């Protein structure tokens, strides 16, 4: 905190701000797994496990390697590298009258403890996700299988 | 054949490494 | 000008009997190369009392589950009695639950433990630290010197299960042949 | 900023000075010398080393001595 | 040891040691020290010959009390470098 | 360009030893030897190199013979244009051994 | 505040020469800003500290990717046909023709082979399977998380150790002879016996049962008794097989010598043994000196009393004491000789007595090996002689060192400089003339005419020490002789058949072409202690800079007056004879990587007849050997030394960079950026992005520092690439 | 796993680095 001016000063770290962007996170990511388990109950990914091809995706497939890169994860990785793509025009663009993620100058950090039923709610999902991974971790199930 | 969950106890380690690295460094530092 | 517990050899320069337990026995004289260094010894006193304390629970826990019924054995059923052998076959939710525990309050001690507070009076942590409130001073230093013979008898009384556990499987006169 | 001292071996030549692209040397009175004058260096700040006094100097070794040190804009010479 | 805490042992102005480089032995007579370097000499290049020279070294052969007399031969000449330096020094 | 160039082409001029181009195999070596000489002016300077002919005019005047000309290490100008003669010496030389070689091996 | 906050003058420097003297000068501890000798010390420590985490990290990173990624527990079964896998190839620039020459090894994945020989090395050791490895890297990863909170806890106010302590020299050597490598020695030794003799023949010893499982079926009982000799008794068999119980003996400490039949490598009992014993004489060694109980010895007393009779060296040894207790820096250059020394030694004795399984025969692991090591050993001797020569010009007090015996080093500086020359030139003069004449000889058609020296010396060492076909009869290779009888029932019937046996890299035969290369390490040598010596003498001052110690270890120059000054700072000394460094160990790993190829391909007779002329080392070792490297990709295809050859050309370039920084210097580069300076400024839009600090050419020694650092990783870049893919394409 | 050269040498030897490299530079150009 104190020792650590450089990134406390834009609320990177113990703080409320970063509290609650990784709430919202959370809650957009327990959407998003609940979301792909009903997309793969349902027909949209590609079936198969079919690898994919340097004559495709070049060296970001590794075709020869291992570790069989597959078409629905091709398709889920563009999702997520629009997701990062669209936060990176959100964070570093202009506030639309909305959060910044960095603190800015002017704003302190919001009282450590609707916004506050918004935090409970991200504690909650920050929650779910930790006990959702750890619970495939010791069962060896997938988390798709765990959260059905 | 190492499993995962061994590559991930020597990962949580090497972290645990990782933070007394960093406090050596400040302590050299200051 | 010579020490009390060794009395033919000179007093420890460093030990002058401010300490509880204090009785001048230092024949190497690590205490006096620490003060001769600059440290204190704070540090040793604390690992001394952390060390024992340790050791008073190891040892009632060394002999305990065979003297005495190993829980309602709902999962312990399976793990041995043998000391030795416990240790190897804890499961693992019941050695993290246990791990977990145990780094988290030590974590909290490692603060205090390496912080500049003159205050902290050394190995006082705050657990249960109400009994003292109507203790005299000369009831608490005794009563602190009872708690550090204690640790130091704990301290060997483990080294010498340990070994026989090791060696013969079996302590002589208490629990046999686990 | 450089350094820069006088020992008293100076003949009081005042070569120095002359080869002194800074003026950054100066004669002064002395009693030691037979012509009665002293190098000396009150603008050291200005100094950028290049040691043309210590060039022009004729002692067996040099009356007039620089020691580079800390670096400034002045002693880098730069434009900008 | 320390540098305060060092006896002044140069004796680069004077034809010989002190006495005091021998330490422990800086007491021991010459002649002690000679008739000890000779048993010793003596002694020792008996053992390492019946050892190595008048026997051949082998694992069921090598000799711990040979071994151990082996080593004060160069005792003995530390030994006589000491006779010296104390009938030198007067003692 | 190293391959089928310079090790390719090199052979002849390599394999030139008891033959007529073994001449050129010897100056090929040579320029080789005065490139490599040359960097030691290139590199070095005047002052450790006026150090260590102070140290041999010790040696020379505890034998009284230090010459009248007293010797100096060489300027740097002077230094610099011996490694450059030298450097083009050996490059120049080394590539025309290494033409003439192989062209009249081959043509 | 600002980045040199050591260095209160480069934090008001204006110019970018702010940023790369505050990371040059980060570590001159001894040089910072309101620096004290206890902190000063006190930081070091702490160095060290994280310096030794950080080695334990290498350690166990190498560990854990042998036993995740590299087929350890395939080569066990088959060591001298499987090749090691070091770790995976993780590259999206790899196409699928690299994909597929790189997938090797027994391995569904791109993989780099691997040339430490850490394989051999934990096999020997008793490592077999990936989970004993992964362990291991757990271990040394707790170890370096130890050290590093340890390097924390030194800095501590309470924990923060004292100057007298740091100082205290009589106990820190009796606890590194005694404990250090005593009894870490005999640690190792035991764990030898325990688990390293056991695995080869045949047991598996783990934790879970080296309590258990005996050593020896007789127990201590024998060490007790003193009848030592029966864990001599009954060694193994030269039918044995490694790692297995088949002609598996039952002793642990044997003298047996030359080399296991099978594995070509040295018995595990005989290095048991040599551990044992080795740690029993370090660990009596380690009583020497005098520590709080009154018997030892006093360093001060010793060498002050050693001054010899009639002040023949001076005043002796006198105060050497005290400038060693108080100078760090003659401390550091004792021990930076000492190890490049011992580095050298290793070098030279892995290769002539492997220790590791199957290592011999492993032809690209001895080179990396021996090549690895001798330029290390050349950079920590070099650094040595730097440290000599920063003590001389910043630690050295005469007034302590009046008429002593490093004063007289000085006293006498220009005979020892001139006659380093006189000998460097001899050296010189002759190898070059020699090695022309037979390169004018056997060009002109004549070889006859070569003056071909016959290394007689060596030969004699060699018929001493036990070969017989130069027949020169004369002490071990005299079966008669009081030095073979003598010897005769330990280990001399196993090192004389290892000796004459010809298919060992044990005392190799030798010829005119080993004389004259020899010569050519002599002259190498000679110079580069030539350029060291006369550095550490003259840092001090010389007649054209009577007071350079005034400036101090490392300066660019005096200026152009007094003809001009170049190089004079005695820092400059140590970079020219980096440059010689380089050249001797070149020319020494040259020889060693020609003749063990001539060697292990079974032409022996290529190196006695070409290398005594340079064309022969220029085409039978360079051009014949640089085919498999250049051809690692070419217009028809690429093949897995493509890595090797990419390198090559990398370092190629790197040391011709070196040249630019080496030969063009700072003025031309300054007033260039002046014109760039003026560009920027002066083109619109780009001048409102504006630096901060100024932008100026590198400053002299930068520049020279840059130059030397090119041209370094250069050299080790390209012989690396040279002698790991040649090796590998014509075996 | 096999999964894991993928998800750390790019986090470690882009992202790292860079983040690193950014640190130093607006560090050294404090005050
Ligand atoms: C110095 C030792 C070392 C070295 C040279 C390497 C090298 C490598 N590792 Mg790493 N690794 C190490 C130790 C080391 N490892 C250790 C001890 C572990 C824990 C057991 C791992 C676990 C690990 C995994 C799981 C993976 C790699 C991978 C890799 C590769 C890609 C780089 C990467 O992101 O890894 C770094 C990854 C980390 C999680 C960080 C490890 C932290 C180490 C211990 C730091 C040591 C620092 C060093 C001593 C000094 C400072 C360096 C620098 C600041 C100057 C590369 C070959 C990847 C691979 O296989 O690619 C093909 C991969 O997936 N490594
Ligand atoms: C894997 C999912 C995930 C995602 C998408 C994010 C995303 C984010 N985290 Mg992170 N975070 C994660 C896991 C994740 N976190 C976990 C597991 C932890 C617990 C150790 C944290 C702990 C954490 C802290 C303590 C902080 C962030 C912050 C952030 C933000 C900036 C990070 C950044 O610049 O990264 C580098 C590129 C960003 C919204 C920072 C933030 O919000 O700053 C205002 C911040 O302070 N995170
Ligand atoms: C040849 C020329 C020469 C002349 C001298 C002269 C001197 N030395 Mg010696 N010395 C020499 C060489 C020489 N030294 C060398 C080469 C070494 C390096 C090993 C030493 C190391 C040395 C030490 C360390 C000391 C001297 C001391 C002295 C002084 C007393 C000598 C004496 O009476 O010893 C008397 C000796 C004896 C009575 C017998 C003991 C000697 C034997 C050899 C010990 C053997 C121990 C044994 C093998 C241990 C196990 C070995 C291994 C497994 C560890 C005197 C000025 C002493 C002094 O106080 O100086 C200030 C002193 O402390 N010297
Ligand atoms: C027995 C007690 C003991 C031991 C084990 C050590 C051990 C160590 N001390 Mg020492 N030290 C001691 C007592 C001891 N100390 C005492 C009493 C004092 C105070 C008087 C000090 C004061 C002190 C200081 C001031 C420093 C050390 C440091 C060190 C380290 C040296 C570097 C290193 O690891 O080299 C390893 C060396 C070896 C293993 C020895 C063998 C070397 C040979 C040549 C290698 C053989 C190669 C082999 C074949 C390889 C096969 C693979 C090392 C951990 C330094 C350090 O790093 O601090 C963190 C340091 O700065 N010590
Ligand atoms: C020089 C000392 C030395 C060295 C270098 C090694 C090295 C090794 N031992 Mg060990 N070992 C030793 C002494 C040594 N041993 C001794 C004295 C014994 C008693 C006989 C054993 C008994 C033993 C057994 C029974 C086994 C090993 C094994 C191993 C391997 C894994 C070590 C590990 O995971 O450490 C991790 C721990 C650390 C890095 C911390 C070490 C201690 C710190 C630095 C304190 C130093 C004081 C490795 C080859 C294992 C193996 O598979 O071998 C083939 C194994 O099962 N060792
Ligand atoms: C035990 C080993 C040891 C130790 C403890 C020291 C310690 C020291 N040395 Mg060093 N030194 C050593 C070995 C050692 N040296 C060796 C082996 C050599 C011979 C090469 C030298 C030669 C040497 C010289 C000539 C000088 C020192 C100096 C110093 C001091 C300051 C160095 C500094 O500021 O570093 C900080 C340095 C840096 C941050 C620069 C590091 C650049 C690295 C090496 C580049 C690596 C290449 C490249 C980036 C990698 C390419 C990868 C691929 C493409 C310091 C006390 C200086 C001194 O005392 O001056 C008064 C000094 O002038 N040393
Ligand atoms: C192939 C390249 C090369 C050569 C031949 C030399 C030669 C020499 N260097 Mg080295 N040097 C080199 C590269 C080279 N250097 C590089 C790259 C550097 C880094 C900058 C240095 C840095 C350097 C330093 C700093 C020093 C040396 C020294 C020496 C001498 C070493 C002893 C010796 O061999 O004397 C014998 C000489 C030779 C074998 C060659 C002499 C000329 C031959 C025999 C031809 C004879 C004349 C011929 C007939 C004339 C015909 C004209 C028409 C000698 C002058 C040291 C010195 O001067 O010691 C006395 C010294 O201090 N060198
Ligand atoms: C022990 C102790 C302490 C304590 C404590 C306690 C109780 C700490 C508890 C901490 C806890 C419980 C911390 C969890 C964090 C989880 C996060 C941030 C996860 C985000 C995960 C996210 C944002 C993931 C998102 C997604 O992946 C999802 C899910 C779907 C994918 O499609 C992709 C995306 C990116 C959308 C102190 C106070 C520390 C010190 C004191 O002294 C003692
Ligand atoms: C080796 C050996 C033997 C032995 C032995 C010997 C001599 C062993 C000696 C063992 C010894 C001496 C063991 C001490 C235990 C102390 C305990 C349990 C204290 C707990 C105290 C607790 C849990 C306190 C809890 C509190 O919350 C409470 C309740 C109140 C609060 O206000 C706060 C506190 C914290 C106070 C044999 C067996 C004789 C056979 C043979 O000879 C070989
Ligand atoms: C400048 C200076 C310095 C540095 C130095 C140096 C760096 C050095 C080095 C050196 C070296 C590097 C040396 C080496 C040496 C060696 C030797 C001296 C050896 C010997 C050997 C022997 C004696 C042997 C013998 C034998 C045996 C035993 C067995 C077998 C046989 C034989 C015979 C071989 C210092 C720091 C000091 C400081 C001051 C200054
Ligand atoms: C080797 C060398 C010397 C020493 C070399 C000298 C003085 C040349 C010697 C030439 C004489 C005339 C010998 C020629 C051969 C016959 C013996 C005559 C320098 O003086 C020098 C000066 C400045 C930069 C680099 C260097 C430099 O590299
Ligand atoms: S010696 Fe130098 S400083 Fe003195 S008068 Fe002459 S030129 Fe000037
Ligand atoms: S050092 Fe340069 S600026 Fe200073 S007086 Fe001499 S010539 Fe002038």
């Amino acid at each position: 905190a104190a020792d650590y001016p450089w990134l406390a000063k834009y609320g990177f770290g113990p703080t409320v701000k970063a509290e609650r962007w990784n709430g919202r996170h959370a809650m957009f990511g327990w959407l998003a797994i609940l979301g792909t388990g009903v997309a793969k109950s349902h027909g949209w990914l590609p079936s198969g496990d079919v690898a994919l091809t340097y004559n495709e995706w070049g060296g970001l497939a590794q075709q020869g390697f291992n570790t069989y890169i597959t078409n629905e994860r091709a398709i889920i990785m563009i999702a997520h590298v629009h997701a990062l793509a669209v936060s990176a025009a959100a964070a570093f663009g202009p506030q639309v009258l909305g959060d910044s993620l960095t603190l800015l100058d002017g704003e302190k950090d919001e009282d450590p403890y609707t916004p506050a039923a918004e935090m409970a709610n991200g504690r909650m999902a920050m929650m779910g996700i930790i006990a959702v991974v750890l619970t495939s971790a010791i069962s060896g199930k997938d988390i798709l299988e765990v959260v059905d | 054949m190492i499993t995962d969950s061994q590559i991930f106890f020597a990962l949580c380690i090497a972290l645990t490494a990782a933070v007394l690295a960093i406090g050596l460094g400040r302590q050299l530092y200051v | 000008e010579r020490s009390a517990s060794i009395p033919f050899l000179k007093k420890p320069p460093a030990l002058d009997g401010s300490m509880v337990g204090d009785v001048g026995f230092d024949p190497l004289g690590i205490s006096t190369t620490i003060i001769e260094l600059g440290g204190d010894l704070r540090y040793v006193r604390e690992a001394e009392l952390m060390h024992g304390r340790q050791a008073m629970l190891a040892t009632v826990g060394f002999v305990f589950p065979k003297l005495f019924g190993k829980l309602p054995a709902e999962w312990a059923k399976d793990i041995s009695l043998n000391p030795l052998e416990a240790q190897y076959q804890i499961p693992p939710v019941a050695l993290g639950q246990i791990a977990i525990s145990i780094a988290i309050a030590e974590g909290l001690r490692s603060r205090i433990v390496f912080s500049n507070d003159p205050d902290y009076v050394v190995g006082d942590h705050g657990f249960g630290a109400g009994m003292l409130k109507g203790k005299s001073e000369a009831q608490v230093k005794d009563m602190k010197m009872k708690e550090l013979a204690h640790c130091r008898l704990a301290m060997v009384a483990i080294t010498g299960m340990f070994f026989q556990t090791a060696i013969t499987g079996s302590l002589y006169p208490l629990v046999d042949k686990f | 900023s450089h350094s820069v001292r006088v020992y008293d071996t100076c003949i009081g030549c005042t070569q120095c000075v002359r080869a002194c692209p800074c003026d950054v040397l100066e004669m002064v009175p002395w009693d030691g010398c037979k012509a009665g004058q002293i190098a000396s260096a009150p603008r050291a700040e200005d100094c950028i080393g290049c040691k043309r006094c210590e060039t022009a100097c004729p002692t067996d070794f040099l009356s007039v001595r620089v020691y580079l040190g800390s670096e400034t804009t002045r002693s880098l010479g730069l434009t900008y | 040891v320390d540098r305060s805490e060092a006896a002044d042992t140069w004796w680069g102005d004077k034809d010989y040691p002190p006495s005091i480089v021998l330490g422990i032995g800086k007491d021991v007579p010459s002649s002690i020290f000679g008739v000890t370097s000779g048993l010793a000499f003596a002694i020792g290049v008996y053992c390492v010959a019946q050892s190595n020279l008048v026997n051949i070294l082998s694992g069921s052969t090598v000799n711990g009390f040979y071994v151990a007399g082996a080593l004060l031969v160069p005792y003995s000449w530390g030994l006589h470098v000491a006779a010296w330096i104390q009938k030198q020094n007067g003692k | 360009w190293l391959r089928d160039f310079l090790w390719s082409q090199a052979s002849q001029v390599i394999q030139s030893y008891g033959s007529a181009l073994s001449a050129y195999g010897i100056i090929f070596l040579g320029a080789h030897f005065i490139w490599a000489f040359s960097l030691m002016f290139l590199f070095s300077g005047r002052g450790y190199w006026q150090e260590l002919i102070e140290s041999v005019v010790w040696a020379h005047n505890k034998l009284k013979l230090a010459p009248a000309i007293q010797p100096r290490a060489l300027s740097i100008t002077q230094g610099r244009a011996v490694g450059l003669a030298h450097y083009l010496l050996g490059g120049i030389g080394t590539t025309w051994s290494f033409f003439l070689a192989r062209i009249i091996s081959v043509g | 505040t600002k980045f040199p906050k050591f260095s209160q003058a480069l934090a008001q420097d204006p110019a970018t020469r702010r940023i790369w003297y505050g990371i040059a000068t980060a570590h001159d501890l001894e040089s910072h800003d309101g620096m004290t000798e206890e902190n000063l010390y006190q930081k070091i420590f702490a160095s060290h500290f994280g310096h030794l985490a950080i080695i334990f990290l290498w350690t166990s990173g190498n560990l854990f990717h042998v036993a995740w990624q590299g087929n350890f527990q395939q080569w066990v079964l088959n060591p001298l046909k499987v090749k090691p896998i070091a770790h995976a190839i993780w590259d999206p620039h790899f196409g699928q023709s690299a994909i597929k020459a790189f997938t090797r090894g027994g391995v569904s994945y791109p993989v780099n082979i691997a040339t430490s020989g850490v394989y051999h090395w934990w096999y020997t050791v008793g490592m077999r399977t990936n989970e004993d490895l992964y362990f291991g890297a757990l271990g040394l990863l707790v170890l370096s998380t130890t050290l590093l909170f340890a390097g924390w806890l030194h800095l501590q106010p309470k924990f923060r150790p004292g100057i007298a302590w740091f100082k205290n020299n009589e106990s820190r050597l009796n606890h590194h002879l005694s404990g250090l490598f005593g009894v870490s020695s005999l640690a190792w030794s035991g764990h030898l016996i325990h688990v390293a003799i056991p695995e080869s023949r045949g047991q598996h010893i783990r934790w879970n049962n080296f309590t258990s499982t005996l050593p020896h079926p007789e127990g201590l009982t024998p060490f007790f008794t003193g009848n030592w000799g029966l864990y001599a008794e009954n060694p193994d068999t030269a039918q044995h097989i490694f790692g297995t119980s088949e002609g598996a003996g039952t002793a642990i400490l044997t003298f047996l010598g030359g080399f296991h039949p099978q594995t070509q490598s040295m018995w595990l009992t005989d290095i048991a043994h040599h551990h044992l014993a080795i740690a029993v004489v370090f660990i009596f060694a380690g009583h020497m000196y005098r520590t709080n109980w009154g018997i030892g010895h006093s360093m001060k007393e010793i060498l002050d009393a050693h001054v010899p009779p009639k002040g023949r060296l001076g005043a002796g040894h006198r105060g050497l004491f005290e400038t060693i207790t108080d100078s760090l820096h003659m401390q550091l250059g004792l021990a930076l000789a000492s190890l490049g020394v011992a580095t050298s030694l290793v070098a030279q004795h892995m290769y002539a007595l492997p220790s590791y399984a199957f290592m011999a025969k492993d032809y690209v692991t001895q080179a990396a090996l021996y090549t690895h090591h001798q330029y290390i050993a050349g950079f920590l001797m070099v650094g040595a002689f730097a440290h000599g020569a920063i003590f001389f010009v910043r630690d050295y007090d005469p007034e302590v060192n009046k008429d002593n015996v490093l004063a007289r080093m000085l006293q006498h500086k220009e005979a020892i400089i001139s006659h380093l020359s006189w000998v460097s030139l001899f050296l010189g003069f002759h190898t070059l003339g020699l090695y022309i004449h037979n390169d004018v000889c056997v060009a002109f058609g004549t070889p006859e005419k070569q003056i071909l020296f016959e290394p007689v010396f060596a030969q004699f060492i060699q018929a001493a020490s036990g070969k017989a076909l130069y027949g020169f009869d004369v002490l071990l290779s005299s079966s008669t002789s009081a030095a073979s009888v003598a010897s005769s029932k330990i280990w001399l019937p196993g090192w004389m058949e290892a000796i004459n046996s010809g298919k060992n890299s044990l005392f190799l035969t030798i010829g005119p072409g080993d004389f004259l290369v020899h010569h050519a390490i002599a002259l190498g040598l000679h110079t580069t202690t030539l350029i060291l010596v006369k550095g550490a003498l003259d840092a001090r001052g010389s007649k054209l800079m009577p007071d350079k110690k005034d400036f101090g270890y490392s300066f660019p120059c005096d200026g152009p007056g007094r003809g001009g000054t170049c190089d004079i700072s005695a820092w400059d000394a140590f970079y020219l004879a980096m440059f010689w460094m380089l050249n001797t160990i070149s020319w020494v790993t040259f020889y060693w990587h020609w003749k063990h190829l001539t060697v292990w391909g079974g032409n022996a007779a290529a190196f006695n007849e070409s290398s005594t002329y340079i064309m022969g080392w220029l085409r039978d070792y360079l051009w014949l050997n640089s085919s498999p490297l250049i051809n690692g990709y070419n217009a028809f295809g690429m093949n897995a030394q493509a890595v090797w050859a990419w390198m090559f050309l990398f370092g190629h370039l790197i040391w011709a960079t070196g040249f630019m920084f080496l030969i063009s210097w700072r003025g031309y580069w300054q007033e260039l950026i002046e014109t760039l300076v003026w560009a920027h400024e002066r083109t619109p839009i780009a001048n409102l992005v504006k630096w901060r600090d100024k932008p100026v050419a590198l400053s002299i020694v930068q520049a020279r520092l840059v130059g030397l650092a090119h041209f370094t990783v250069g050299f080790i870049f390209t012989f690396a690439p040279f002698v790991i893919a040649s090796t590998t394409g014509k075996f | 796993a096999s999964f894991l050269p993928s998800i750390l040498t790019p986090v470690v030897t882009l992202v790292f680095p860079g983040l690193m490299f950014a640190l130093f530079f607006v560090l050294i150009e404090q005050e």
